[PDB]
RNA sequence: GGACUUUUACUUUGAAAAAAUUAGAGUGUUCAAAGCAGGCGUAUUGCUCGAAUAUAUUAGCAUGGAAUAAUAGAAUAGGACG
RNA sequence: GGAUAGUGGCCUACCAUGGUUUCAACGGGUAACGGGGAAUAAGGGUUCGAUUCCGGAGAGGGAGCCUGAGAAACGGCUACCACAUCCAAGGAAGGCAGCAGGCGCGCAAAUUACCCAAUCCUAAUUCAGGGAGGUAGUGACAAUAAAUAACGAUACAGGGCCCAUUCGGGUCUUGUAAUUGGAAUGAGUACAAUGUAAAUACCUUAACGAGGAACAAUUGGAGGGCAAGUCUGGUGCCAGCAGCCGCGGUAAUUCCAGCUCCAAUAGCGUAUAUUAAAGUUGUUGCAGUUAAAAAGCUCGUAGUUGAACUUUGGGCCCGGUUGGCCG
């Protein structure tokens, strides 16, 4: 079986340099638990309906519906 | 908006799709040397048109022609170093003179049998095509493969298979074991 | 002598003068006068699917005597009426009024073939189905 | 000439042929094994004759 | 195209890069820079397909986000830098020191220089102009400008630069005899004397040239890079010296250095 | 010694000349279609050959040729050479 | 002169009457984006190129324009035209020839999937974003490799060279099996590790996975062309087959079937186009008294074509290449 290998000169100069799917596999990283693309785009997209803070627009929608 | 990964064809079928003479010397080589089909010939029959026809075009040039020696020497010295082409008769006038069989001789399959290690093409097939077979430490299981000079005197067995050592096969595995957990306890 | 310029100035000549006789071939006029656009049932395409309209019992020409079994059909791409002949031992039985049909060629690139006379074209599929499979028995006619 | 013939009889030998079904038999082998098996027949033993040889002769001539 | 373009197509890129057919659609494209993006060479082509000190187009990065790499002196870090002809790199953390400088057949041939020489280059001057406030200037192929020269300086002589102070230090002259290097055209990575230059009013002067080893090959003004005297090389050429030789006597130079 | 055809066609050799494709050199993708790889070793801090070559028949440009085929020149001499 | 970033009848004033054409202008057609290239292999040619790269153009049709270095930009705006969505009926909003996906069209073309790990691009920028791009799914478009069995035992026939007077017979090696023998292997199934961004397949490998109703190869054909049946049964100028010639009207070698056989084979047939065959477009390279075809005849322009002659010959120099010979 041919591989490919590398010796990096300390841990943590190995952590900066090392892609971080690699450090994954050996316990190095942790796994970012993300939403899915779609879901991330699809706020990408919710907020952009959005100009300034919105808790503005929240005080906006809901002063509307308790009169 | 990648690279086309360049192919080509390797056979070509005969003009002429029944020709009683034609087919039955076809049907003597696949059986001497064991074939499977009509392609096998074709694939062959093939190649050697375009070494003739690179071969008939050398010749057309002025001797000591630059490009003559080069596409000349490099072409014979590729077809020697397979056992397709005797070791002096290292010219063009000669490889327009080879012949279907010469190339066929030298497949891994007509050299499984050419040496002891098969007794039968037949045999020979199932066995290359079964692993049991090394090119030094590689296992070679195409019958097509093409064995080179310096390479003749590597063609054996398996570090793998019963035949070549280390376990016997799963078929004998099955019976010296059926004659444990019955006749035995 | 040979009855044709040969000039080394010439070309002109001999470019025109081929270029003016290659309509006395058809294949070519043919090719340049887009009939298979123009006249064709087919636009030049190799199949087309119509619908069936009636049933023929075409009779044969000599010295043959016997009656051919054909179908009427409605070009759908067109609205062309053309009749094509359905192959083999009783299949004209597995088509029927408006059932639709695709129809072929009968590779005489136009011409009529055998004994049938006027019918160019022949049926593959009825109703979805290929007739060797109906006829062989290895599907069946879907239920419309 | 005339279109309108008649659709009576359409199959009327496909229709009657009575069926006989296939007798079954010891499957031929393929792959190279069937090539074997024909360069060995056709031209190894050599069979059946006549001053050219014959691939499917029926109950020959006696 | 509605304006500049920004991709290059793996297949449109200069073939003297020997990037790979497969692998992905896209290749560098060189930014804008000193030497013309045609007629370049990237720093990650250098730094990854070139010297294998790296991988990934990240690591390229990574490499020269660490500022470990510096050309003609001055510490570039864009990843699709277009370095060229002449040009210098120096990668400190490991003490190398090349040039840029040309194969054999046509392509940028890994040379390396000692610690010193890479403390200057050579440059062709391209034109020679008399700017504004009186000041004249010389400019040379890598979009080097050099105020107040050397009033001998013409068109076409090479020029020797610093290279941490710019300054012209000494330069050849372009007549019959100098040493000069082909920097593209069908006899690109070549080297040789003169004997001719042929002068076309209209356009196109062609500059006959003989080697060392007597056979003469002919290209455009343009194409021809003066480095110094005959025989006498102004930097260090790399192996061959650019003779060029034929496929056949290249053939038997490599089974007879084969074996053994 | 540099420039130099009265005005051309033709013919030689070069130059500028994308890659892929094609032809074709090397390479044992296990074979092959491919790919442009790779190969050797103290394989514990290494070494090393490569990624050729040919093709473009139009036109343009540069160049060696003057056979073939065109073209101009002194006739009221409004001629050449210095 | 104006206008433009600038040249320019680009536009405008004034002035002349010029400019292209049988060496095909102008107009028409194209089921016409151009090229790199593709198919066809004696040569010359013929046909094709929407489509991995380059250039061009367009973003439902037109025009106009804001911004900006760059756009006459459409995942910008403005209008008219053709569509057409939401509505509390006052109004508001959309341009998939991006990626998926739907309707329509049809002979004719896949998932509303995963990720930026690679390839490269962009920004204030190692870091963000990228339906570029990569990844899997659907996928007999084409292309490569090539399992569907191998080897023995025995009983007869014998290829049996003989010995040899005869059911006398040496002795391997063909062929035959409702006879048996153990060997082998992956197609799969699946611990694992490998692979991957994660998963998947490939590669590697425990445990498994070969005896006929299986791990059971198909497609077309068997008169000629053209390779292979004068066998059997059915039909009777019917049904049908048949590219072409033809088969069928009771002994059908051609339909319908059974059996056997042939050809290619994980592929084989059909239709449509095209190339070769075609020296049946003929430059190479055809034909024209009678098979298709010399204008009734002469003149004549454009076109094509056009007698001969001009430094020929003699004599040197220099440095090259294949063969004599020989080691």
């Amino acid at each position: 079986s041919v591989g490919f290998g590398l010796v990096y000169n300390s841990v943590a100069e190995a952590k900066k340099f090392e892609p971080t799917y690699r450090l994954v596999r050996y316990g190095l990283a942790e796994k970012v638990e993300k939403a899915s693309r779609q879901q991330r785009k699809q706020k990408k997209n919710r907020d952009k309906k959005i100009f300034g803070t919105g808790k503005r627009l929240a005080k906006k929608v809901a002063r509307r519906n308790a009169d | 908006p990648r690279a086309p990964r360049t192919y080509s064809k390797t056979y070509s079928t005969p003009k002429r799709p029944y020709e009683s003479s034609r087919l039955d010397a076809e049907l003597k080589l696949a059986g001497e040397f064991g074939l499977k089909n009509k392609k096998e010939i074709y694939r062959i029959s093939f190649q050697l048109s375009k070494i003739r026809r690179a071969a008939r075009d050398l010749l057309t040039r002025d001797e000591k022609d630059p490009k003559r020696l080069f596409e000349g020497n490099a072409l014979i010295r590729r077809l020697v170093r397979v056992g397709v082409l005797s070791e002096d008769k290292k010219k063009l006038d000669y490889v327009l003179a080879l012949k279907v069989e010469d190339f066929l001789e030298r497949r891994l399959q007509t050299q499984v049998y050419k040496l002891g290690l098969a007794k039968s093409v037949h045999h020979a097939r199932v066995l290359i095509t079964q692993r049991h077979i090394a090119v030094g430490k590689q296992i070679v299981n195409i019958p097509s493969f093409m064995v080179r000079l310096d390479s003749e005197k590597h063609i054996d067995f398996a570090p793998t298979s019963p035949f070549g050592g280390a376990r016997p096969g799963r078929v004998a595995r099955r019976n010296a074991a059926r004659k444990a957990e019955a006749s035995g306890e | 002598g040979k009855g044709k310029p040969r000039g080394l100035n010439s070309a002109r000549k001999l470019r025109v003068h081929r270029r003016n006789n290659r309509w006395a071939e058809n294949n070519y006029k043919k090719r340049l006068l887009g009939t298979a656009f123009k006249s064709s049932p087919f636009g030049g395409s190799s199949h087309a699917k119509g619908i069936v309209l009636e049933k023929l019992g075409i009779e044969s020409k000599q010295p043959n005597s016997a009656i051919r079994k054909c179908v009427r059909v409605q070009l759908i791409k067109n609205g062309k009426k053309v009749t094509a002949f359905v192959p083999n031992d009783g299949c004209l039985n597995f088509v029927d009024e408006n059932d639709e049909v695709l129809l072929a060629g009968f590779g005489r690139k136009g011409k009529a073939k055998g004994d049938i006379p006027g019918v160019r074209f022949k049926v593959v599929k009825v109703s979805g189905v290929s007739l060797l499979a109906l006829w062989k028995e290895k599907k069946e006619k879907p239920r419309s | 000439a005339k279109v309108h013939g008649s659709l009576a009889r359409a199959g009327k030998v496909k229709s009657q042929t009575p069926k006989v079904e296939k007798t079954e038999k010891p499957k031929k082998p393929k792959g190279r094994a069937y090539k074997r098996l024909l360069y060995t027949r056709r031209f190894v033993n050599v069979t059946l004759v006549n001053g050219k040889r014959r691939m499917n002769p029926g109950p020959s001539v006696q | 195209a509605r304006g500049p373009k920004k991709h290059l197509k793996r297949l449109a890129a200069p073939h003297h890069w020997l990037l790979d057919k497969l692998s992905g659609c896209y290749a560098p494209r060189p930014s804008a820079g000193p030497h013309k993006l045609r007629e370049s060479l990237p720093l990650i082509v250098f730094l990854r397909n070139r010297l294998k000190y790296a991988l990934n187009g990240r690591e390229v990065k990574a490499i020269l986000m660490q500022r470990h790499v510096k050309v003609d002196g001055k510490v570039r870090t864009d990843t699709t830098y277009p370095a060229g002809f002449m040009d210098v790199i120096t990668l400190d953390a490991t003490n190398e020191n090349f040039r840029l400088v040309y194969d054999v057949k046509g392509r940028f041939a890994v040379h390396r220089i000692t610690d010193e020489e890479a403390s200057y280059k050579l440059g062709k001057v391209k034109k020679v102009q008399l700017g504004k406030k009186g000041v004249p200037y010389v400019v040379t192929h890598d979009g080097r400008t050099i105020r107040y020269p050397d009033p001998n300086i013409k068109v076409n002589d090479t020029v020797k630069i610093d290279l941490a102070s710019g300054k012209i230090t000494d330069f050849i002259k372009f007549d019959a005899g100098k040493l000069v290097y082909v920097t593209g055209g069908r006899n690109l990575g070549r080297i040789g004397t003169i004997v001719h230059k042929e002068r076309h009013d209209g356009g196109f002067d062609l500059v006959h040239i003989k080697d060392s080893l007597d056979n003469t090959f002919v290209t455009r003004l343009n194409n021809v890079f003066v480095i110094g005297e005959q025989g006498k090389p102004y930097i260090s050429l790399p192996k061959g010296k650019g003779i060029k030789l034929s496929i056949a006597e290249e053939r038997d130079r490599r089974r007879a250095q084969q074996g053994l």
